[PDB]
């Protein structure tokens, strides 16, 4: 060794290319791992020299070196982190891939070195690569950062700080190659769950990206993508070009398998939220019958059965095709299953999600008939009672219980028919007393009801019976805007 | 339509070595 080392002159360029090889040998390469000086004259070299064949050499040493546990600690412990980070910005690309894929095994196996990585910008510099062509690279690439953002928050906001969500949002809408789009979705996920970085991997185009390798061959990728569409689902409600994804995942819907199912329905129920395009596109891949169909297929598990009531929920209101998709389900023989879902063992959040459906496909004057041929209402009424108990005297309050089953049954009584048998299960001398109620929103519903109820004379008669004009008047002046109308018209239909 | 329009939807909130090797041969 010896000679070598030393150098200040045209002298050691020439030393350069001569240990690159010795390196290859293994009692050579086990033979300068136990030695303090030679490694450190790599270091000193490979980022203070600027000859390309000089570096492309002291670089290839170490990514030699760096498969032994010595080997390793000893490049470590050698400050070679701090510079095989700055040959991350060389030109030549020989030792941008010398570099890092010798990091990658820093970072997979030696202590203490995530932290010299980051202290030494290795993150802000991994994530400018990303623009790189070398598809073999940016996949190792994409895995060192994934590996310094597991379990470390302040990374993943300095790569939400780089473009990183752009830059990897890029190679899921450019590149093919399994090995890559895996491990750059693996990264994607892991920032998918932060406060920030979600909406950042969204407005760069994550959710329509991430789409378009649901129907791949690989489930090792599929998943990564369904589950982190997943997470992202609810920050979604604001993108546009999503008629590629919605139509996927309505197509998933059928997939035989009970995990890819549920995260399809969880998906829908939140990109159908509020959102009154992505609504029309669901409705016309047809997905309405997509989702009844599914709930069939389901039964007890109340997994799939939530999302995809809540989904055809939101899809039953407020939206121009809402008509079209209250008929869908009655015409597709959705109403028998969803009213058996108040029933045991249905738990409450799905219960309550389910009368806030059917709330919904009562609109539809055809779904009148239909739904009062199924006991929806003397079903309603049952929980409402039972549940104008439970706080008279959980998993979700029981207020939005009897909520929900008074606005359903408000709906409900447009019919002249169904608004005889609500009358006739006592259930007047209950909607009175529902005013009297610290809350608003059940104020209001009770209120609704009753002016609906009190389009009839003998009604009229019978609600005022209750001594019904009581509270609807110091209603009159309600702070709640809702609360004070339906009072005026309850109070104007009795006076008639 | 419906009295309540300006109703909210409710949303859920949910929570290499050969290619390696591969690459310092494309370097050599």
């Amino acid at each position: 060794t010896k000679l070598l080392n030393d150098e200040d002159q045209v002298v050691v360029n020439k030393a350069a290319v001569m240990v690159h090889q010795l390196s290859k040998k293994e009692a050579s390469r086990h033979a300068i791992m136990r030695s303090p000086q030679m490694v450190s004259a790599i270091v000193r070299t490979m980022q203070n020299t600027n000859d390309v064949e000089t570096a492309r050499c002291t670089a290839g040493t170490l990514h030699n070196l760096s498969h032994h546990r010595e080997g390793l600690l000893a490049i470590f412990k050698s400050g070679g982190i701090p510079a095989l980070v700055k040959m991350l910005g060389s030109p030549v690309d020989s030792v941008l891939f010398y570099a890092i894929t010798t990091l990658h095994n820093l970072l997979l196996h030696q202590e203490g070195a995530k932290m010299a990585v980051r202290l030494a910008g290795g993150l802000q510099k991994m994530v400018a690569l990303l623009n790189k062509t070398n598809v073999k690279f940016l996949a190792i690439t994409t895995d060192c950062l994934q590996i310094l953002a597991y379990g470390n928050q302040e990374s993943k906001l300095i790569i939400l700080a780089s473009g990183g969500p752009q830059a990897l949002v890029n190679i899921m809408r450019t590149y093919t190659y399994e090995k890559l789009l895996w491990t750059t979705s693996r990264v994607l996920k892991v920032l998918s769950v932060c406060s920030s970085n979600k909406p950042a991997i969204v407005e760069a185009g994550g959710m329509q990206a991430l789409g378009l390798h649901l129907t791949d061959p690989s489930q090792r990728l599929v998943q990564n993508c369904l589950w982190t569409l997943r997470n992202l689902s609810d920050a979604a409600t604001k993108q546009e070009g999503m008629e590629g994804l919605l139509g996927t995942l309505v197509q998933l819907l059928g997939s035989d398998d009970i995990n890819v199912v549920t995260c399809a329905a969880g998906i829908l129920s939140n990109l159908t939220c509020n959102n009154y395009k992505n609504k029309m596109m669901v409705c016309q891949v047809g997905g309405i019958e997509a989702l009844v169909r599914t709930v069939l297929r389901a039964g007890d598990r109340e997994d799939i059965t939530e999302p995809a009531i809540c989904a055809l929920r939101h899809l039953t209101s407020r939206h121009q095709e809402a008509e079209m998709a209250q008929n869908a389900v009655r015409l597709h023989y959705g109403l028998p299953v969803v009213v058996k879902l108040l029933h045991p063992p249905s738990h409450w959040p799905l219960i309550k999600a389910t009368v806030g459906l059917i709330r919904n496909l009562a609109l539809c004057p055809a779904n009148h008939a239909p739904l009062r041929e199924q006991g929806a209402i003397p079903r309603l009424v049952q929980l409402l009672v039972r549940a104008h108990q439970d706080t008279q005297r959980e998993g979700v309050r029981m207020e939005e219980i009897v909520e929900g089953c008074t606005g359903a049954l408000h709906i409900l009584a447009r019919d002249v028919h169904n608004r005889i048998v609500i009358r006739g299960l006592n259930t007047i001398p209950l909607f009175v007393q529902l005013l009297y109620s610290p809350i608003e929103n059940i104020q209001r519903v009770a209120a609704g009801v009753l002016c609906e109820l009190a389009q009839d004379k003998e009604a009229a008669e019978a609600i005022e019976a209750e001594g019904a004009t009581a509270p609807l008047t110091e209603l009159l002046h309600s702070r709640n805007e809702g609360v004070a109308t339906y009072a005026a018209a309850v109070l104007f239909r009795m006076s008639e | 339509g419906d009295p309540e329009l300006c109703a909210t939807d409710e949303m859920i909130p949910f929570k290499l070595a050969d290619i390696k090797s591969s690459l310092v041969n494309e370097s050599e």
